[PDB]
């Protein structure tokens, strides 16, 4: 199978900036390289076939480029209808056919720091057995944010999952969910439970925390 | 315009059985080979499985191969995927495909033409969610930003719908995205961002509906005072 690369994962871009999008391939593919995009809630279309040859109705900002083990895709002039996930597929040795792992063009926006609180585990939730702990970033960009629990001083790991938001429609910023979950058994024989965000809009990682019975 | 319909996704067991259909309009069927691919939750594409214009060459992906058989009825203008011994790596949205090149079979591989695409989920049992209030607390200044929100907790399958106030409250509502527990079960939360002067005065209830086990749960969240 021939594995293809695409780095960088996300392409932070504003309208009308020049946007170029790297795919990569572990053996030659030749010039039998595809480009797809692929917009939320929609089926791929095709852009580009033959590495350089633009699909029926695409329109001329989109460029493609490269051989053998080396490919872009280049939007002249960034539409806001172009924000989107763009994919790149080899045709040259199938079966199998494969995609690189997608390139977000992401909508950029200034460094917007994150506003930061923390939920203890509700009595009814207890009461079953268990304990969620939620720490909750609100409106952050860019989407790189550092999580850590600290449970009486203790880190964490292992036990938390994160959730992060599709950027807000309005005004771009990402919030994220960070949630501990521990049995009713372990949260009660520990009183303070914190959660420390280190993000780059905080010029000092900012730590919110509670007392379990208080 | 041609038109690629897939149907037949839903529910089903691991180890079991189904039968996804793709109805083609719009073009000469016979004369095109016709392709699944695939698309796991927060994923990329996958190529499944492919099949000649003449219907006598098939491949497969290597992971599907023994448990998927691709198939065409060329003069009822249909595509089929049979899937058998479904794994939960299976669970998908499936897409038929249509190659854009007729008669040169060495430039098969491009997909001009996608169908919306059909959902398929592996499931071990239909669960509602429990609802538990993520209380404000004097944590935020009672002169800026509070938080607030409910914590919609071991379910399955997606989606579950939540408002506030019966969708009266929709400004600053962030709803994440479902994320799977280890137990296999979905966990999300709903936070909403008021200020810290309508603690108390504004009331605040969120409204989750599970429609796979006709859930509805309408959960007061209200402030602790320490």
């Amino acid at each position: 199978e021939i594995v293809m690369t695409q780095s960088p994962a996300t392409l932070s871009v504003s309208p009308g900036e020049r946007a170029t999008l790297s795919c990569r391939a572990s053996q030659s593919v030749s010039s039998n390289l595809a480009w797809y995009q692929q917009k939320p809630g929609q089926a791929p279309r095709l852009l580009i076939y033959g590495a350089s040859t633009r699909a029926t109705g695409i329109p001329p900002r989109f460029s493609g480029s490269g051989s053998g083990t080396e490919f872009s895709l280049t939007i002249s002039s960034l539409q806001s209808e172009d924000f989107a996930v763009y994919y790149c597929q080899q045709y040259n040795n199938w079966p199998p056919i494969t995609f690189g792992q997608g390139t977000r063009l992401e909508i950029k926006r200034t460094v917007a720091a994150p506003s930061v609180f923390i939920f203890p585990p509700s009595d009814e939730q207890l009461k079953s057995g268990t304990a969620s702990v939620v720490c909750l970033l609100n409106n952050f960009y860019p989407r790189e944010a550092k999580v850590q629990w600290k449970v009486d001083n203790a880190l964490q790991s292992g036990n938390s999952q994160e959730s992060v938001t599709e950027q807000d429609s309005k005004d771009s910023t990402y919030s994220l969910s960070s949630t501990l979950t521990l049995s009713k058994a372990d949260y009660e024989k520990h009183k303070v439970y914190a959660c420390e965000v280190t993000h780059q809009g905080l010029s000092s990682p900012v730590t919110k925390s509670f007392n379990r019975g208080e | 315009e041609v038109q690629l319909l897939e149907s037949g996704g839903g529910l089903v067991q691991p180890g079991g059985s189904l039968r996804l259909s793709c109805a083609v309009s719009g073009f000469t069927f016979s004369k095109y080979a016709m392709n699944w691919v695939r698309q796991a939750p927060g994923k990329g594409l996958e190529w499944v499985s492919h099949i000649s214009g003449s219907g006598i060459s098939t491949y497969y992906a290597d992971s599907v191969k023994g448990r998927f058989t691709i198939s065409r009825d060329t003069s009822k203008n249909m595509l089929y995927l049979q899937m058998n011994s479904l794994r939960a790596e299976d669970t998908a949205i499936y897409y038929c495909a249509k190659d854009a090149i007729s008669g040169q079979i060495w430039l098969q591989g491009t997909f001009d033409y996608w169908g919306q695409g059909t959902l398929v989920t592996v499931f071990n049992q239909i669960k509602g969610p429990s609802v538990f209030p993520l209380a404000p607390s004097s944590k935020s200044t009672s002169g800026g930003t509070a938080a607030l929100g409910c914590l919609v907790k071991d379910y399955f399958p997606e989606p579950v719908t939540v408002s506030w106030n019966s969708g009266a409250l929709t400004s600053g509502v962030h709803t994440f995205p479902a994320v799977l527990q280890s137990s296999g079960l979905y966990s999300l939360s709903s936070v909403v961002t008021v200020p810290s002067s309508s603690l108390g005065t504004q009331t605040y209830i969120c409204n989750v509906n599970h429609k796979p086990s006709n859930t509805k749960v309408d959960k007061k969240v209200e402030p602790k005072s320490c």
